[PDB]
DNA sequence: CTAGTTGATCTCATATCAGGAGAAGGAGCAGAGCG
RNA sequence: AUCGAGAGGA
DNA sequence: CGCTCTGCTCCTTCTCCCATCCTCTCGATATGAGATCAACTAG
């Protein structure tokens, strides 16, 4: 069970939009912004800042 | 607090399920001119998206 | 040499619906081809 | 300050 | 003639994308004791 939780935490740290899985949440239901989301698209790192 | 939150933020639903809730309900009353206020009080919305 | 004082650092302990489009996989059938 | 939301402008 | 080897279409999954720029408002978001070690700080 703890291995499963660690796997979930790492995966949601990198990608928090996986279909089917629960969403890593900060507080009041606000989902975390993962590393993938920082770079994804419009307003992301590449398109938005380079 | 439930009624206060829903009216204050416009998210019609529980504060925890804010992403699920429909937003834009309960907007801030427009007071630029009297006609603006009257129109805002008679406004209809289609939730189509 | 050689013990005593001074700081940093770690441990531990105390409670309570009116998307869509395309690409990748698997499925079942159909047949071809050879033992 | 951050996040989100909303209303607007061209 | 059994058994395999593709292979063919087809349905399912899944993952991706959805103009630019600008303004404003508004709501939400411990403490000490003991041990170790190392620098002294002198004898």
């Amino acid at each position: 069970e703890d291995v499963k939780l660690l796997q979930f935490h790492v995966a949601t740290m990198v990608d928090n939009e996986l279909p089917g899985l629960p969403r890593a949440m900060q507080k009041s239901g606000r989902p975390l912004k993962s590393l993938k989301q920082r770079l994804k698209g419009k307003e992301g790192r590449v398109r938005g800042n380079l | 607090d439930g009624l206060k939150y829903s009216l204050a933020t416009g998210n019609w639903g529980d504060q925890k399920k804010a992403h699920q809730a429909r937003a834009g309900v309960s907007q801030v009353l427009n007071r630029l001119t009297f006609a603006s206020t009257l129109s805002h009080l008679r406004r209809l919305n289609s939730p189509i998206g």
